[PDB]
């Protein structure tokens, strides 16, 4: 699953024995409910603008 | 950077400026409050390891604003297979004496998962360069912080797509290609060190780092960056070290 379109994950994505994938982010973000996006839980989280996310 | 634009200010916040007794050496990349990524060329040459800064949240080289944050370098840590004076292997892990405060103009850019890296990340095209080098080859630096989007290459197609030199360096499976072969765009020295930054779904990564090039923006060849993806559980298990006394550090590779 992981090998195509990323597993549908926004960032990491881990394959399971059978059908099943885990999708994951990284320090600093926690995965939603849908199981693929990763929202910010921190001010400065890695890989983001700030003053471009301020708008 | 040739042919490149302004970073405008905070739009780079993860570019560290290296200096060394005050003077320009190399770029790096801010990955968390304590750890920097460089290339392990820019260190060939020091001799007292103890006049090495890294300064975060720069923008402009003639003006200091306040946003800027100075520290000591504790440790360079080095792959055991990089050799000075030559280009593979060319990465440089630095551990900051004191952590950087993250703010609006100092964030670290996310180091990838290897899987995530490679499977993804290489194939985005475009990705962004930075620095304060050369902004022409034989050209003076800038001074104001440059960025540009290059386009990446499969290693077969840069060495088909390039110029033949003779004593020309190998492209290992440890680099990559990415830029222009029409003599407009590429990264340049002084740059070294610096990121090759790749967007993902409204996230930023480290996938490269400037690390060589036949000239600057040279007709028949492209800009060559070190392969982050080949590092990431070297560079992941050394972030979870003690440090050790004497700021140079060989880290066996693997
Ligand atoms: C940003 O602030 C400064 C301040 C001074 C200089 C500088 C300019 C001329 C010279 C120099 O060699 N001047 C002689 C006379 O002594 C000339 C014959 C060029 C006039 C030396 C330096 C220096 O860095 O020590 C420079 C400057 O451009 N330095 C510099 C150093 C090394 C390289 C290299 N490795 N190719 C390239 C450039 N930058
Ligand atoms: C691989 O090992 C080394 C070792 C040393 C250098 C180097 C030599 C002199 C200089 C140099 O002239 N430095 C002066 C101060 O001495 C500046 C004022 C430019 C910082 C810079 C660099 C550098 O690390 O970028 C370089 C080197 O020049 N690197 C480099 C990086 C990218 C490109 C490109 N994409 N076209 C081209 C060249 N590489
Ligand atoms: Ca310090």
């Amino acid at each position: 699953i992981c090998v195509n379109e990323n597993g549908g994950c926004e960032q990491y994505c881990s394959d399971h024995t059978g059908t099943k994938r885990s999708c994951r982010c990284h320090e600093g973000y926690s995965l939603l409910a849908d199981g693929v996006s990763c929202t910010p839980t921190v001010e400065y989280p890695c890989g983001k603008i700030p003053i471009l996310e301020k708008r | 950077i040739v042919g490149g634009k302004v970073c405008p200010k905070g739009e780079c916040p993860w570019q560290v400026l290296l200096l060394v007794n005050g003077a320009q050496l190399c770029g790096g990349t801010l990955i968390n409050t304590i750890w920097v990524v460089s290339a392990a060329h820019c260190f060939d040459k020091i001799k007292n390891w103890r006049n090495l800064i890294a300064v975060l949240g720069e923008h402009d080289l003639s003006e200091h604003d306040g946003d800027e944050q100075s520290r000591r370098v504790a440790q360079v840590i080095i792959p055991s297979t990089y050799v000075p004076g030559t280009t593979n292997h060319d990465i440089a892990l630095l551990r900051l004496h004191q952590p950087v405060v993250l703010t609006d103009h100092v964030v670290p850019l996310c180091l990838p998962e290897r899987t995530f890296s490679e499977r993804t990340l290489a194939f985005v095209r475009f990705s962004l360069v930075s620095g304060w080098g050369q902004l022409l080859d034989r050209g003076a630096t800038a001074l104001e912080l440059m960025v540009l989007n290059v386009p990446r290459l499969m290693t077969q197609d840069c060495l088909q797509q390039s110029r033949k030199v003779g004593d020309s360096p190998n492209i290992t499976e440890y680099m990559f290609c990415a830029g222009y072969s029409d003599g407009s765009k590429d990264s340049c020295k002084g740059d070294s060190g610096g990121p090759h930054a790749t967007h993902y779904r409204g996230t930023w990564y480290l996938t490269g780092i400037v690390s060589w090039g036949q000239g600057c923006a040279t007709v028949g060849h492209f800009g060559v960056y070190t392969r982050v993806s080949q590092y990431i559980e070297w560079l992941q298990k050394l972030m979870r070290s003690e440090p050790r006394p004497g700021v140079l550090l060989r880290a066996p590779f693997p």
